[PDB]
């Protein structure tokens, strides 16, 4: 889309486990996300002729 | 393992199989590569500057070494989860010495 | 006060098997294959040549 | 299984042979059993989201 | 047998078959090896490095050498039941030199 406003989900921590005995208490872990976004800029050529040169 | 630029470890890799097999009846049985040790490999040149194993392309992992079968996963040098690099590139042996199985697995 | 079941008991449970003897009854599993190495042949009859002895 | 009461058996000493002479006694030699047991350990994971992050 | 890392004992080997062959002038009819032979062989390189030998794979026994055929047992080392290691890893010979029979055998 025409602006800054073009975005890209980044994984950015992910979950890793425990070791754990019988009646320990269990824990949590990570996730995270972030993003990188982009802009789009414009090519133009163009060529102009006189009727007698078309 | 030397860690020089271009060094063959074939020697070192070698060095490891006698570790094991010197002693009694352990079969040496294959390795555990990290990917890392492919492009220790692939990079491995000779005295006059051509590659020792030149049949490695870029984006292959070595799945076999002297002919015996290799598997690959960074959990070998274990800069994986928090976990620090060990400096481990390989793990040779007589993996029937490693007995494992699940006893029980909860799902989601 | 909870039942637990590996030893020894986790802190501030209870064994399912604490009473007298009671560990006697936790299971067991023996593997059928042994770790076991083979022993060295003998080459001597092999490479020598045979006599009446 | 769930436990320490995982076993392997090892064969620990063998049957060496002897030599002797004439009516030198016979003896007799070694045979043993040894056995490792194993653990089990439990690894877990679990993720915590607030009902607006749901 | 010299103890270098990745010296070659073929020299060695063919001293040997010498030996026995015009020093003494027997035949030759084969070897027995003790299996860690196979991986002073097997890392056998050049002044420049490379193996010379390449068609050994780890987890191999050489059967043969030299076109001479080769049985292979640590009873040739002698690090078995009670018995030290000797450091001996091969015994070349004319094996028609050894005669041998059993007189009696008593079964279980």
């Amino acid at each position: 889309i025409i602006g800054d406003g073009n975005v890209v989900p980044v994984l950015t921590k992910r979950p890793s486990a425990s070791i754990i005995g019988e009646l320990q208490n269990k824990v949590d872990s990570e996730l995270e996300v972030g993003a990188k976004n982009f802009k789009t800029i414009k090519a133009e050529v163009g060529l102009e002729f006189s009727l007698e040169t078309i | 393992l030397p860690l020089t630029a271009g060094v063959d470890i074939d020697p070192f890799l070698w060095e490891g199989y006698n570790t094991v097999t010197e002693a009694a009846g352990n079969n040496f049985s294959g390795f555990a590569f990290d990917p890392r040790l492919t492009y220790v490999l692939a990079t491995a040149r000779d005295s006059d500057g051509r590659r020792l194993n030149p049949d490695i392309n870029m984006g292959q992992t070595v799945t076999s070494y002297s002919g015996q079968p290799a598997i690959n996963s960074r959990t070998v040098g274990g800069d994986v989860d928090a976990g620090t690099d060990t400096g481990i590139r390989a793990i040779g042996g007589d993996w029937d010495a490693l007995r494992f199985g699940y006893a029980h697995q909860i799902g989601l | 006060a909870t039942k637990s079941v590996l030893q020894p008991p986790a802190a501030g449970s209870a064994s399912i098997v604490g009473g007298a003897g009671g560990t006697q009854l936790l299971p067991k599993n023996i593997s059928q294959e042994w770790w076991k190495k083979a022993t060295e042949q003998s080459i001597i009859p092999t490479l020598s040549k045979s006599t009446p002895v």
